[PDB]
């Protein structure tokens, strides 16, 4: 069995048009290795489709990781009537994540191919892409895309000539992070605010329009025609046990080379800083934290990242999570309150409104922590302030409460004596 | 940053607005996107639509778009100040936005909105004296590797620097459009000073297909 | 909503005149029962209560909620009138 991972081949990159240095169209894409056999794929069946999923341990892409086989059979079952939609989650609102950009623009075929081939798995006739609508020349290349595979026959009436019939449509979000929620943009869809439902039911039985619905992220389904063509097996054999696969990374922040590039799960976290990003500004040992998978996840400081794997259980266990994988290094010039306190800031902004913890919550941590970037505070109010998040945590319609809450424990657990001494500074400059 | 509303001379439900001939063709295909029996959800795109047509929304606008999709107008009301890209007053011909969240403000997007401030005169919320450019703060625009970077109506200006910045708005005030994406040395997400990965002629059809299709 | 105040069964007697005092307009009343009330498990203790007392009585019965059927899900009905239009 493998043991370090890391190294990923030029030949085992799914998304090889990454950059953009091919054309991003039809001609480009097929003779890329897209749409190819995309019939002999669907004559085989959705059993067959969803057991490849199943088989090349996919999970996710999103930022909460679920086995997205598993996930995709909930709607394997017979038609009562309505109609059956999946819908492609291309919102990409998590700070920290550019991610499901490039592929919309860069490989926009592998999207609208991914739609047919995960669309017949799960027995949908159409699939809705939700885009946010700052991504407008983004949007535009997708249906440009769209446009040429149903004018070639390849998704529409008779999708590859397979007998399946199949639109993609292309729907545009209007400004709201929380729209990437798979409920709030369902809710977005139907024409509502951007407000979270309730589960349950669950999308798989009520969805858009009332209707079952799977919500799928970009990377999600941009994977799952090349894991069928070149087999799940081939997929499961990257990554460690139940981290199987390539995954897209967004390193930003202080590193020298801030940039987009895929590398397989696993990988540790140095090395796909060093390798691909050019190291952290100012050497190494200039580190101060990273935000390993978007502004959701918890802060790491510098001790764990020497050794930290990059899969969704290695970060769990650093007491973080994978999430979208977008790396946020901070080297040891930053102030390391004032920038999770501009998250707090963020989420505030970004709440619904709809719940009370949330609601509420995350403006009352956004106050609070303003105070803390000046010091203008007790250092009992710290303990106050974890006591407050954990009411937030886990009591919330949906995770964006969650969310709001890790960023401001992953601080207090690494730097209460920055957090402590900042508040001494303010008290003796004030005597 | 007000979500009531009191009638206005410029902004009242008499103000003139009506969709072009050619603008009531493209609500035509947006609503046939969905179901027979849920035209609601074409609210959101005929609202943006209303905004390109118009520039802003009027609650005229608003009251519109109700009437067409057969909606109650307080339901429309609450689409328009639910969604930020939605703009209830009149903005410049250039709406900058600057993102500050956390990866665009690690590399200095403080210098970016900075340089907007001193070349306009202007503050952040602001419209300069002739209507030419409105200046806010967002969140998070999915570019966060190619930070600092800014927002002039649909295009994205990335990799900028103070000096980059106050071109972009020297090329807008002639009247020019200025070509988006990055304006350091590369063309999109790729590293600075040369690929790292795919580097290779990308496989063509049929490599690595697993037996029996 | 709290319904703790509709637990127990309750005697009353009927309202009778209240004026106003001449020198503050206070409310005056003649009736020794007008704050009486009295509380019982149940409906027979009370009616044995009224018969030993030689009260003619009224009896009200208990008005239970209907129960009722509620489904979050049918605020999103594909086809139904129960569709929400806000949350
Ligand atoms: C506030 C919030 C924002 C989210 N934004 C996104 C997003 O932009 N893109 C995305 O794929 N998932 C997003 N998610 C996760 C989705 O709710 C959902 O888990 C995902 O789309 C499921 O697809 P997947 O199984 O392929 O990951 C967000 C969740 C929350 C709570
Ligand atoms: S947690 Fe926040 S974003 Fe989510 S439903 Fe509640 S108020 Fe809305
Ligand atoms: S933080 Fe600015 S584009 Fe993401």
């Amino acid at each position: 069995k493998k043991t370090s991972f890391g190294s990923l081949k030029d030949e085992d990159r799914i998304f090889t048009n990454l950059y953009g240095r091919h054309d991003w169209r039809l001609k480009g894409a097929q003779s890329r290795g897209d749409w190819y056999k995309t019939k002999e794929i669907l004559l085989k069946g959705p059993d067959w489709i969803l057991g490849e999923v199943k088989t090349s341990g996919l999970r996710g892409r999103g930022g909460a990781g679920f086995p997205t086989g598993l996930k995709w059979s909930f709607m394997n079952k017979p038609s009562d009537g309505r109609p059956k939609y999946l819908v492609v989650n291309a919102d990409e609102g998590e700070p920290g994540t550019c991610k499901d950009r490039e592929i919309i623009r860069h490989d926009p075929h592998k999207l609208v191919e991914g739609c047919l081939v995960g669309g017949r798995a799960m027995g949908a006739r159409a699939a809705y892409i939700y885009i946010r609508g700052e991504f407008y020349n983004e949007a535009s290349n997708l249906q440009v895309a769209i446009r040429e595979a149903y004018e070639a026959g390849l998704i529409g009436k008779n999708a590859c000539g397979s007998g399946y019939d199949f639109d993609v449509f292309v729907v545009r979000g209007a400004g709201a992070y929380i729209c990437g929620e798979e409920t709030a943009l369902i809710e977005s869809i139907e024409g509502k605010q951007g407000k979270p439902r309730l589960k349950p039911p669950f999308p798989a039985d009520v969805g858009v329009f009332g209707c079952p619905t799977t919500v799928a992220n970009v990377e999600t389904v941009a994977v799952s025609p090349t894991i069928c063509r070149r087999g799940g097996a081939w997929f499961a054999s990257f990554g460690r046990e139940r981290n199987s696969g390539t995954k897209l990374f967004n390193i930003s922040g202080h590193v020298n080379n801030p940039c987009t590039v895929e590398e397989e799960m696993s990988v540790p976290l140095k090395e796909l800083i060093e390798k691909h990003a050019g190291g952290v500004t100012g050497g190494w040992d200039n580190l101060l934290a990273v935000i390993p998978g978007g502004s959701s996840t918890p802060l790491i400081p510098k001790s764990v990242c020497e050794t930290v794997l990059m899969d969704f259980d290695a970060l769990i266990q650093a007491q973080t999570g994978l999430g979208t994988a977008a790396v946020i290094v901070m080297d040891r010039s930053t102030d390391i309150v004032k920038a999770i306190a501009r998250l707090i800031e963020f989420y505030k902004h970004e709440s619904c409104g709809q719940c009370t913890p949330c609601r509420e919550g995350v403006d009352w941590m956004n106050k609070v922590m303003a105070r803390f970037v000046r010091g203008d505070a007790r250092p009992a109010e710290i303990d106050s302030l974890w006591e407050i998040s954990k009411q937030i945590e886990g009591h919330t319609i949906c995770a964006l409460g969650d969310g709001a809450a890790w960023p401001v424990q992953g601080l207090i657990r690494h730097f209460r004596p920055e957090l402590e001494e900042r508040m001494q500074q303010f008290a003796q400059q004030h005597q | 940053a007000l979500f009531v509303h009191r009638d206005t001379p410029e902004n009242n439900p008499e103000t003139p607005f009506d969709f072009t001939p050619e603008n009531y063709k493209r609500i035509e295909a947006i609503v046939k996107n969905y179901p027979e029996g849920h035209k609601a959800a074409a609210v959101l795109p005929v609202l943006d639509l209303a905004q390109r047509q118009n520039g802003w929304l009027p609650i005229s606008a608003m009251n519109k778009v109700a009437e067409i999709l057969q909606v109650p107008p307080m339901r429309v009301y609450e689409v328009a100040t639910f969604y930020t890209m939605y703009n209830r007053k009149p903005v410049g011909k250039y709406h900058i936005q600057v993102c500050t969240t956390t990866p665009c403000m690690l590399r200095n997007s403080d210098s970016i909105l900075e340089a907007i401030q001193k070349k306009l005169g202007i503050k952040v919320g602001e419209t300069t004296p002739d209507k030419l450019f409105t200046l806010i703060e967002v969140e998070c625009l999915g570019a966060c590797v190619n930070a600092p970077m800014v927002q002039i109506n649909d295009n994205y200006y990335e990799d900028l620097t103070p000096k980059d910045i106050e071109e972009i708005i020297d090329e807008l005030k002639a009247g020019k459009i200025p070509k988006p994406g990055p304006r350091s040395g590369r063309f999109s997400c790729e590293p600075a000073g040369g690929l790292t990965s795919l580097t290779e002629p990308p496989k063509g059809p049929g490599f690595g297909v697993q037996a029996g299709l | 909503s709290g319904v703790n105040n509709t637990k127990k069964w309750k005697m009353e007697f009927d309202t009778r005149e209240r004026w106003e005092n001449p020198l503050m307009g206070w409310a005056s009343t003649a009736d020794p029962l007008s704050n009486l009330v009295l509380t019982f498990s149940t409906k027979e203790d009370a009616v044995a209560f009224a018969e030993k007392n030689g009260w003619s009585y009224d009896v009200e019965e208990r008005k239970v909620p209907k129960p009722k059927s509620k489904s979050y899900g049918a605020n999103f009905s594909w086809n139904k009138r129960t569709r929400v239009s806000t949350k």
